C-alpha cells in the first residue's frame, strides 16, 4: 500500500542518519573483551574437578 | 555231535549243587531275587558248561526243563517283584499330561485377557 | 540443615515424578490429530458436526481418546508452527473438491516436509455432493484446469457408489489420484495417505478417522519388528 | 559287564515264571514252544511267524529301539542257523547301526556345545547394549530382555549338564542327589525358555491384532507366565518322576512322564504358530492395501515369517517328530541340533545384531563410548 | 521314548551317557553271528 | 505513480546504507585475530541427564543462580530443575499443550511460557501456599508466541508469529509498547546486558535492534539467506549472533551495523535452531537439526568442539550466567548438561 | 540481503509471446528451488509453476501448462518464464518467489499474501 511503502522509507533514513564506526576498531573491542575475559570463562579449559559443581 | 543223556546224567550235578547253596539261604528270602541271583548265576553257568562239554549248544529244551523244575522247586510261590522304573497306568498318567496342558492354553488365554 | 533441605528435595521429586507416571499413561493413550484445510474447505462443519490461536477438540470412539487440534488465529505462513505437529497420530486435510492446485500444493509441503516425513495424512475429499452437481452440469469442466483429465480413464480398481453417475466418478478419482502421484512419489514406507470420500455432514467422519489410525497404529508396532 | 549280567539273569527268572504261568496253547496246528534263548523270553509262536521284541541293553552297543527276529517254519519248530544248525535268534540289527550312530553322535555332542557358547556370547552382548542404551527401552525391548535371559540360563545348564553329568559314569553310576537337582533346574529353565516364546508371541500378537491402540500392558502375567507357570509342570513331573520312574539322575527318556513337561511346552508352540498365521495374514492384508508388486509381497513376506520363527520357536512344530527312517533321521538330527543349539544365537543377531534402531544408536553413541 | 523335537537335546545326552564308553576308547562289538544266541 | 517513486527513493536509501557500511569495512574480523592462537580442541562431557519429559523440549532458560533451570516440552508441562542434583523441584501443567518457549525470572520467582495459543502465561513460584498457579495471562497477541524474556517482575518482552514484538505490564496485563518492524515470523529475541535493547529475529532473513523505553527500530541487520531462528547478544552487549535455516551462523556488530564474520561448513547443510555465546564470548556454540551442537570460535570462525548426544533435533540451548556448564534440549525428550 | 527483481512482460496482443526474467541475489541461487506466481485483479495469489535446483523436476500449472516455459540460469542467477499464446486470462502480476529453506523438497508459503523472499512482480497485461 501507500503507506506501507511511505514508513519503508521513514524507517531507512533513520538507519542511514547514523555513526558507524570502522570494523578494524569494532573487530578489536570484540578481541580485547574476549582476552579480558578468557580467565574467567569455565568453558574455555576444563576447571578442576574440585571446583566443578558439575562432577 | 551232541549226547543227549550224557547232559542229562550231568545236569543233577549243577542242580544238586545250586540246591545245597539255596539251604544257606532261608525261605524268607527265597522271593526276592537280589539274595540268590549270584548263585542263580554260577547254576545258569554251569548248565551252559556241561552242555557245552557233551557237545550241545546251550539253552536246549533238555535243559530248559532242568531249569523249569528247579525254578519250581524253590521259587514256585514266590511273586515277581514291581517294576522300580515303570510309567503309573493310562487311568493317572493321562491325567498328569492333559490337566498340565489345558492349563498352559488357559493361561496363555488369560494373558491376552488380563494384560490390557 | 544440609540433610533436612537435600531430604525434603527428594520427597518432593519422588511426589512429582508420582504424578507424572499418572500423566504418562492419559499422555500415551490418547491419540492427537491435526486437522487442516482452507476456510471453505468444510473442516469448521466437521468440527461442529465432530482470539484462540488454536482450538481444541476431544472426542472418544470405542473407549479410545482422541484430541484433534484446529489451527485458529495463526498467519497462513505455515512453515514455522507446523513443526509442533511432527508427533501427532496423523494429519487430517480436508480438501474442497484453482483452490485445488492450492490445496495440492499445501499437500505436497506437508508430505515432504522434512519434519513431516513420518506423519499419517487422512486425506479428506470434501464436497463430494458440490462436485457432482458441478460435473452432472456440464458449465465447468476440469480439463480446462487440469489438461491431462481428458486422457484419464477410470480405474477399474474404484468401487462407485449405487446410483451414481460415470462422469462423477470419473471425476473424484481424478482428484484423488492428484493427490496418491505426490504421496506414492516419496512415501518410502515411513508414511502413507488415506484418501477418503467425504461429506461435510457425513456421520462416517469419525469411523474413517478411528479406522485410518488403527492402521496407522499397527503400521507402526510392524515398523519396529521390522515386518513391513 | 557285572551290571548287563544282572538284566541278563533278571530276565531269565522272569521267562522261567513267565513260561509256567502262561496257559497252554489251544491254537489249531503247530506251533513254536516258549522257550529261553539266552537274552531274551519267547512265548508260543505259530507256525509260520516271523516274532519280534525290541533288543535289550546288556551291552553297551546295541539299540533298544531295534528290534530282534526270532522264525518258526511251516512245522513246529524254531529257525536254525545254516552255518550251525544251532537255535538261533537275530540280533544282528541290535548293533548294525551303533557305531554309525556313535559317530554322529559326537558330532552332535560338539554341535550343542559351540551352538550353546557361541548363543552365550552374543546374547550377552546383546543384553548389554539393551541394559545401557536406555534409549532403546520399551515394553518390546523389556520382554526381549526376558526372553534373552533364559537362553542365556538354559545354555549354561545344558553346557554344564553335557560336560560334567554326560560323560562322567561314575557320578550317574554312583546317583547323587546333586544331578537330580540339575535335571530339575534344567527342564525348569527349559520349559522358561520355551514358554517366554509364547510370551512374545501372545505380546506380538496383542500389539499386531487383537489390542492395537492400548499399546501398554501389565507386564505382570507375562512374568507370571514366562516364570512363574513353568513350575507348575516341572515339580508335578519332579513328583511322578520320583515315585514311578527314579532312573539314575533322571536321564532316561523312555518313560512317558517327560510329556507333562514336553506337552504343555507343545501346547504352547503351537499357540505360536497359530499367531503366526494371524501376524502374516494381517501382513500381506497391508500389503495389498498398498498395491505392491506380487514378487516383492512374497519376498518380504517370507522374509518376516523366517524372522519370526527363532523368536516364536516354529521350528518345533513344522519338525515335531522324528523319521523312523535312518538316512531322515540322520538329516533331522543335524537340522533340528543345528536350529535348537544355535536358537539364541539367532534371535540376538536378528533383533538386536541386525536391528536398525539399534544399530543407528551405537553408530551415534559409539563416540562416547 | 520322548520322540518330539523339545526331546532331542535329552535323547542326545541319555545316549551317550550309555553308549559312548563315558568318552573312551571304542569297544569291540558284541558278536551276534551265528556261534551266539 | 507515487508508490514506485517510493520504491525508487526506498532503492535509494538502501544503496546509501550499503555505500555507508562498505566505507567502514577496512578490514574484517578475520585479518584482525588471525594472529591470536586458537581455543583448541574442545571436549564438553555429558555431566546430566534430566529424564522426565514426555515429548518433544522446545525451550529451556537457566536461572540466574545457575542452578535451577526451566524446561518445556510438548507434553503440557513445565519442570523446573535442579542441575546440581537433578531432582525435579516444580512440575506446572499448562492449559495448552502446544509450548513453544519459556522464560525464567532474573528474580527466580516467576516463570513463563506460551505458544500456539497466542497467550504469555505467567506462573507464580513463591505463593505463600506452596503451590504454583499461574498469576497472569498476557493476551493481545494474533500470532503463536515464540519467545518471552523477563525484564523484571513486572515487564516482560515477548516476540510472536504475527511479526510484531511487544512490551507487557504483567500487572496491568497490557502491552506497554509494540514493535511492528518485521515482516516475517518472529522467532526469537535476546535482551541486551543492560535490559536498555533487545535484538530480535523473524522469518524475512533480517535481524532489528529495538530500543526498549522508546520503541523504535534503530538498525535493520540483513546477510541471511534464510529464516533466522536464533539470537543471542554479545556479553559486552556490542554485537550479536544469529542462526538462520542457511546452515550459517553470522556474527553482527551494532557500531559498525553490519556482518563481521560467517560460521559455516560445507559438511553443515542443516539449519540452526539455538545460538548463545560462553561467559567470555570467545566461543558460540550453536544447536543444529543434524542432532548436534557445535562450538565455534567467535573470533576465529573454527570449530572448536561437537556436542553428540541428543538423538533428535537440538531444539534450544543455553550457558549459565557464571559459565560453568551448557545445557541442551531437544526433541528426544531430554536435557543434558554439558561441561 | 535476499533480492528479487522481476523484469520484462507488459502490454501484448491475445496470442503473443513474452520473457519474464528475474534477477537474483543475496543468496546462493543454485541451493534454492525457484518458483513462479501471479495475482489477478481482484483475485489472490496463484502458483504458475516452479523448477528445482539443477533444473530437472519443473512442474506447471494445469492452466499454463503447454504454453508456458520455465528455466534457470544458475551462473548467471536468472529465472526465466517464456510464456507463449498468451491468453487475456493471464493478465496478471508475476512474481518470481524463492523457497524459504534450501536443500528442501517442501516449499511452504511461497502464496502466501506477506511473503519475505518474493519479488515486487511485473505486470503483464493481455488484451486486443
Ligand atoms: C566365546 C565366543 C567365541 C567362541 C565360540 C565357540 C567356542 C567353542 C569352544 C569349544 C567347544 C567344544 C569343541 C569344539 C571343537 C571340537 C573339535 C573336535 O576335534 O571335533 C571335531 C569334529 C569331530 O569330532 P569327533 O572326532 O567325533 O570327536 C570324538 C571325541 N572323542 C574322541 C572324545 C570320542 O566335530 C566337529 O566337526 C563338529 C563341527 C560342528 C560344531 C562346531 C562348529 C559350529 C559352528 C561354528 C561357527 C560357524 C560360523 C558362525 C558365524 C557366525
Ligand atoms: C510358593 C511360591 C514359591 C515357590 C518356590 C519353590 C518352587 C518349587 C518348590 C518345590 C518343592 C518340592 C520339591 C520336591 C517335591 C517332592 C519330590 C519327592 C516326592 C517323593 O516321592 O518323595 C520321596 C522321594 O524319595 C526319593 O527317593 C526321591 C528321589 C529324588 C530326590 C531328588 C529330587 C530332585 C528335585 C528336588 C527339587 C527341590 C527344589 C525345588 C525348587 C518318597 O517317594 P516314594 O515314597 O516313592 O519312595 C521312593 C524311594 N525312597
Ligand atoms: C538358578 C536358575 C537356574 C533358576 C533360578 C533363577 C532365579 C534365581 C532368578 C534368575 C533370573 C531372575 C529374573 C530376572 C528378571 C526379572 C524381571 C523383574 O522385573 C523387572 O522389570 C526387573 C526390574 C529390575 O531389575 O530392577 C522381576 C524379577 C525377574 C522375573 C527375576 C526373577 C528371579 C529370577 C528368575
Ligand atoms: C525354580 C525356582 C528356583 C524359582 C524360584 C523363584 C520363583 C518361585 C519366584 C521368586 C521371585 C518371583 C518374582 C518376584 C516378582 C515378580 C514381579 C511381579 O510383577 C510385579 O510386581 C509388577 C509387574 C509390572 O507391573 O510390570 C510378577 C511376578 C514376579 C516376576 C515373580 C515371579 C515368581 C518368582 C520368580
Ligand atoms: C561362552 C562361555 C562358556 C563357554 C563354555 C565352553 C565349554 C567347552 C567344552 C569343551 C569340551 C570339554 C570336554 C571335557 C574336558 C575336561 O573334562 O577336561
Ligand atoms: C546355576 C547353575 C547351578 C545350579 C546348582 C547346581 C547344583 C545343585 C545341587 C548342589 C548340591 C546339593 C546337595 C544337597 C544335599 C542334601 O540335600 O542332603
Ligand atoms: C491347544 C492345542 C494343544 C495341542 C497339544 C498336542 C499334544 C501332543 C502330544 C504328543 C506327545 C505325546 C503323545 C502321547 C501318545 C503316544 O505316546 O503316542
Ligand atoms: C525350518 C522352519 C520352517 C518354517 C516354515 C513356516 C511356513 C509358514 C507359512 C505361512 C503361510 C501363510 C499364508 C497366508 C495366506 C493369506 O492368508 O493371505
Ligand atoms: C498338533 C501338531 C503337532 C503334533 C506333534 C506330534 C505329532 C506326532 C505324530 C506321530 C504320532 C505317532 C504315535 C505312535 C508312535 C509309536 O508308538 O510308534
Ligand atoms: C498343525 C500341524 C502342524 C505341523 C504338523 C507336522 C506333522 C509332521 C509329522 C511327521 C511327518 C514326516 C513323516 C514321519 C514318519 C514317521 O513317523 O516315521
Ligand atoms: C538352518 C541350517 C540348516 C542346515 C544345517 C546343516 C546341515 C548339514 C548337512 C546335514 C546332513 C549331512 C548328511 C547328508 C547325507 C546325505 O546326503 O544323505
Ligand atoms: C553359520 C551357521 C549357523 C547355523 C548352524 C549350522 C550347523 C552346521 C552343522 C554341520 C555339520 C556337518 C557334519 C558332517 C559330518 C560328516 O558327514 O562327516
Ligand atoms: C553218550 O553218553 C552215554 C553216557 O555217558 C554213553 O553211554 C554213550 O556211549 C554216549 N554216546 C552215545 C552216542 O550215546
Ligand atoms: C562262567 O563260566 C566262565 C567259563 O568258566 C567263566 O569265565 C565266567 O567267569 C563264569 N561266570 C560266573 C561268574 O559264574
Ligand atoms: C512242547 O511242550 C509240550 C509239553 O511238554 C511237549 O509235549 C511237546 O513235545 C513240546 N514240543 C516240542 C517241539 O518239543
Ligand atoms: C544241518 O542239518 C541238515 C539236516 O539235518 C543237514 O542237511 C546239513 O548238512 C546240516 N548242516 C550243518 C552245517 O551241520
Ligand atoms: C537277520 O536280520 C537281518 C536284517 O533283518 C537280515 O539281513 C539277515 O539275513 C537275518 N539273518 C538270517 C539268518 O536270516
Amino acid at each position: 500500500s501507500i503507506a506501507q511503502a511511505r514508513k519503508l522509507v521513514e524507517q531507512l533514513k533513520m538507519e542511514a542518519n547514523i555513526d558507524r564506526i570502522k570494523v578494524s576498531k569494532a573487530a578489536a573491542d570484540l578481541m580485547a573483551y574476549c582476552e579480558a575475559h578468557a580467565k574467567e570463562d569455565p568453558l574455555l579449559t576444563p576447571v578442576p574437578a574440585s571446583e566443578n559443581p558439575f562432577r | 555231535g551232541c549226547n543227549e543223556t550224557g547232559m542229562l546224567e550231568r545236569l543233577p550235578l549243577c542242580g544238586k549243587a545250586f540246591a545245597d547253596m539255596m539251604g544257606k539261604v532261608d525261605v524268607w528270602k527265597w522271593c526276592n531275587l537280589s539274595e540268590f541271583i549270584v548263585y542263580y548265576e554260577s547254576f545258569t553257568n554251569c548248565t551252559e558248561m556241561e552242555a557245552n562239554v557233551v557237545g550241545c549248544y546251550w539253552p536246549n529244551p533238555l535243559a530248559q526243563g532242568f531249569i523249569t523244575g528247579i525254578h519250581r522247586q524253590f521259587f514256585s510261590n514266590c511273586t515277581v517283584d514291581r517294576v522300580h522304573l515303570e510309567d503309573p497306568p493310562d487311568e493317572v498318567l493321562i491325567p498328569l499330561i492333559v490337566i498340565p496342558v489345558v492349563l498352559t492354553v488357559a493361561m496363555a488365554g488369560l494373558v491376552v485377557w488380563r494384560s490390557k | 540443615d544440609q540433610r533436612n533441605e537435600e531430604k525434603a528435595q527428594r520427597e518432593a521429586n519422588k511426589k512429582i515424578e508420582k504424578q507424572l507416571q499418572k500423566d504418562k499413561q492419559v499422555y500415551r493413550a490418547t491419540h492427537r490429530l491435526l486437522l487442516l484445510g482452507a476456510g471453505e474447505s468444510g473442516k469448521n462443519t466437521i468440527v461442529k458436526q465432530m482470539t484462540s490461536g488454536i482450538f481444541e477438540t476431544k472426542f472418544q470412539v470405542d473407549k479410545v481418546n482422541f484430541h484433534m487440534f484446529d489451527v485458529g488465529a495463526q498467519r497462513d505462513e505455515r512453515r514455522k508452527w507446523i513443526q509442533c505437529f511432527n508427533d501427532v497420530t496423523a494429519i487430517i486435510f480436508v480438501v474442497a473438491s484453482n483452490r485445488l492446485q492450492a490445496a495440492l500444493k499445501l499437500f505436497d509441503s506437508i508430505w515432504n516436509n522434512k519434519w513431516l516425513r513420518d506423519t499419517s495424512v487422512i486425506l479428506f475429499l470434501n464436497k463430494q455432493d458440490l462436485l457432482a452437481e458441478k460435473v452432472l452440469a456440464g458449465k465447468s469442466k476440469i480439463e480446462d484446469y487440469f489438461p491431462e483429465f481428458a486422457r484419464y480413464t477410470t480405474p477399474e480398481d474404484a468401487t462407485p457408489e449405487p446410483g451414481e453417475d460415470p462422469r462423477v466418478t470419473r471425476a473424484k478419482y481424478f482428484i484423488r489420484d492428484e493427490f496418491l502421484r505426490i504421496s506414492t512419489a516419496s512415501g518410502d514406507g515411513r508414511h502413507y495417505c488415506y484418501p477418503h470420500f467425504t461429506c461435510a455432514v457425513d456421520t462416517e467422519n469419525i469411523r474413517r478417522v478411528f479406522n485410518d489410525c488403527r492402521d496407522i497404529i499397527q503400521r507402526m508396532h510392524l515398523r519396529q519388528y521390522e515386518l513391513l | 559287564y557285572v551290571v548287563g549280567r544282572k538284566k541278563m539273569m533278571d530276565a531269565q527268572y522272569k521267562c522261567y515264571d513267565r513260561m509256567q504261568q502262561l496257559p497252554a496253547y489251544q491254537g489249531e496246528g503247530p506251533y513254536c514252544n516258549r522257550t529261553w534263548d539266552g537274552w531274551l523270553c519267547w512265548d508260543d509262536t505259530p507256525a509260520g511267524v516271523l516274532s519280534y521284541q525290541f533288543c535289550p541293553d546288556y551291552f553297551p552297543d546295541f539299540d533298544p529301539s531295534e528290534k530282534v527276529t526270532k522264525y518258526c517254519d511251516e512245522k513246529g519248530v524254531w529257525f536254525k542257523h545254516p552255518e550251525n544248525n544251532r537255535t538261533w535268534s537275530n540280533y544282528t540289527m541290535c548293533n548294525a547301526f551303533t557305531p554309525e550312530k556313535l559317530k554322529n553322535a559326537y558330532v552332535l555332542y560338539y554341535l550343542a556345545i559351540v551352538g550353546h557358547s557361541l548363543s552365550i556370547f552374543t546374547l550377552v552382548i546383546s543384553l548389554g547394549i539393551f541394559v545401557f542404551f536406555r534409549s532403546l527401552g520399551c515394553q518390546r525391548v523389556t520382554l526381549h530382555k526376558n526372553m534373552f535371559l533364559t537362553y542365556i540360563l538354559n545354555s549354561m545348564i545344558i553346557i554344564i549338564h553335557l560336560v560334567e553329568v554326560v560323560p562322567n559314569g561314575e557320578l550317574v553310576r554312583r546317583d547323587p542327589v546333586s544331578c537330580k537337582i540339575l535335571h530339575f533346574f534344567h527342564q525348569y529353565m527349559m520349559a522358561c525358555n520355551y514358554f517366554w516364546m509364547l510370551c512374545e508371541g501372545i505380546y506380538l500378537h496383542t500389539l499386531i491384532v487383537v489390542a492395537v491402540f492400548t499399546e501398554k500392558q501389565r507386564l505382570r502375567w507375562y512374568y507370571l507366565l514366562g516364570w512363574g507357570f513353568p513350575l507348575v509342570p516341572t515339580t508335578i513331573h519332579a513328583i511322578t518322576r520320583a515315585v514311578y520312574f527314579n532312573d539314575n539322575c533322571w536321564l532316561s527318556v523312555e518313560t512317558h512322564l517327560l510329556y507333562i513337561i514336553h506337552g504343555p511346552v507343545m501346547a504352547a508352540l503351537v499357540v505360536n504358530f497359530f499367531f503366526l498365521l494371524n501376524i502374516v495374514r494381517v501382513l500381506v492384508t497391508k500389503m495389498r492395501e498398498t498395491h505392491e508388486a506380487e514378487s516383492h509381497m512374497y519376498l518380504k513376506a517370507v522374509k518376516a515369517t523366517m524372522i519370526l520363527v527363532p523368536l516364536l520357536g516354529i521350528q518345533f512344530v513344522v519338525f515335531p517328530w522324528r523319521p523312523s527312517n535312518k538316512m531322515l533321521g540322520k538329516i533331522y538330527d543335524y537340522v533340528m541340533h543345528s536350529l535348537i543349539h544355535f536358537q539364541g544365537f539367532f534371535v540376538a543377531t536378528i533383533y538386536c545384531f541386525c536391528n536398525n534402531e539399534v544399530q543407528t544408536t551405537v553408530k551415534r553413541q559409539w563416540a562416547q563410548f | 521314548k520322548c520322540n518330539t523335537a523339545t526331546c532331542a537335546t535329552q535323547r542326545l545326552a541319555n545316549f551317550l551317557v550309555h553308549k559312548s564308553n563315558n568318552f573312551g576308547p571304542i569297544l569291540p562289538p558284541t558278536n551276534v553271528g551265528s556261534n551266539t544266541y | 505513480s507515487e508508490l514506485d517513486q517510493l520504491r525508487q527513493e526506498a532503492e535509494q536509501l538502501k544503496n546509501q546504507i550499503r555505500d555507508a557500511r562498505k566505507a567502514c569495512a577496512d578490514a574484517t574480523l578475520s585479518q584482525i585475530t588471525n594472529n591470536i592462537d586458537p581455543v583448541g580442541r574442545i571436549q564438553m562431557r555429558t555431566r546430566r541427564t534430566l529424564r522426565g519429559h514426555l515429548a518433544k523440549i522446545y525451550a529451556m532458560h537457566w536461572g540466574t543462580d545457575s542452578r535451577l533451570l526451566v524446561s518445556a516440552s510438548q507434553d503440557g508441562k513445565l519442570i523446573i530443575w535442579d542441575s546440581y542434583t537433578t531432582n525435579k523441584v516444580h512440575a506446572i501443567p499448562l492449559r495448552s499443550s502446544w509450548v513453544m518457549t519459556c522464560a525464567y525470572a532474573p528474580s527466580g520467582n516467576y516463570v513463563a511460557c506460551g505458544g500456539l495459543d497466542n497467550i504469555c502465561s505467567i506462573y507464580n513460584l513463591k505463593t505463600r501456599e506452596g503451590n504454583v498457579r499461574v498469576s497472569r495471562e498476557l493476551a493481545g497477541h494474533t500470532g503463536y508466541l515464540s519467545c518471552c524474556r523477563f525484564l523484571d517482575d513486572n515487564q516482560i518482552v515477548t516476540s510472536s508469529g504475527d511479526t510484531t514484538c511487544a512490551l507487557w505490564d504483567i500487572e496491568t496485563g497490557q502491552q506497554t509498547t509494540t514493535f511492528t518492524g518485521h515482516t516475517g515470523d518472529v522467532m526469537s529475541l535476546s535482551l541486551a546486558p543492560d535490559t536498555r535493547l533487545f535484538v530480535s529475529g523473524a522469518c524475512d532473513a533480517s535481524a532489528k535492534l529495538w530500543d526498549v523505553r522508546e520503541g523504535m527500530c534503530r538498525q535493520t541487520f540483513t546477510g541471511h539467506e534464510s529464516d533466522i531462528n536464533a539470537i543471542c547478544f554479545f556479553p559486552n552487549g556490542n554485537a550479536f549472533a544469529t542462526g538462520s535455516d542457511d546452515a550459517t551462523c553470522r556474527l553482527f556488530d551494532l557500531r559498525a551495523d553490519q556482518e563481521l564474520m560467517t560460521y559455516s561448513h560445507d559438511n553443515i547443510i542443516c539449519g540452526i535452531t539455538s545460538v548463545s555465546f560462553s561467559k567470555s564470548g570467545r566461543l558460540l556454540l550453536a544447536g543444529y537439526d543434524d542432532f548436534n551442537c557445535n562450538v565455534w570460535d567467535a573470533l576465529k570462525a573454527d570449530r572448536a568442539g561437537v556436542l553428540a548426544g541428543h538423538d533428535n533435533r537440538v531444539s534450544c540451548l543455553g550457558v549459565t550466567d557464571d559459565g560453568m556448564a551448557v545445557a541442551t534440549g531437544s526433541w528426544d525428550s531430554f536435557l543434558k548438561i554439558w561441561n | 540481503q535476499v533480492q528479487l527483481q522481476e523484469s520484462g512482460g507488459g502490454l501484448v496482443q491475445p496470442g503473443g509471446s513474452l520473457r519474464l526474467s528475474c534477477a537474483a541475489s543475496g543468496f546462493t541461487f543454485s541451493n534454492y528451488k525457484m518458483n513462479w506466481v501471479r495475482q489477478a485483479p481482484g483475485k489472490g495469489l496463484e502458483w504458475v509453476s516452479d523448477i528445482s535446483q539443477s533444473g530437472a523436476s519443473i512442474s506447471y500449472t494445469g492452466s499454463v501448462k503447454g504454453r508456458f516455459t520455465i528455466s534457470r540460469d544458475n551462473a548467471k542467477n536468472t529465472l526465466y518464464l517464456q510464456m507463449n499464446s498468451l491468453k487475456p486470462e493471464d493478465t496478471a502480476v508475476y512474481y518470481c518467489a524463492r523457497c524459504p529453506a534450501p536443500f528442501t523438497r517442501d516449499c511452504f508459503d511461497v502464496t502466501s499474501t506477506t511473503y519475505a523472499y518474493r519479488g515486487q512482480g511485473t505486470q503483464v497485461t493481455v488484451s486486443s
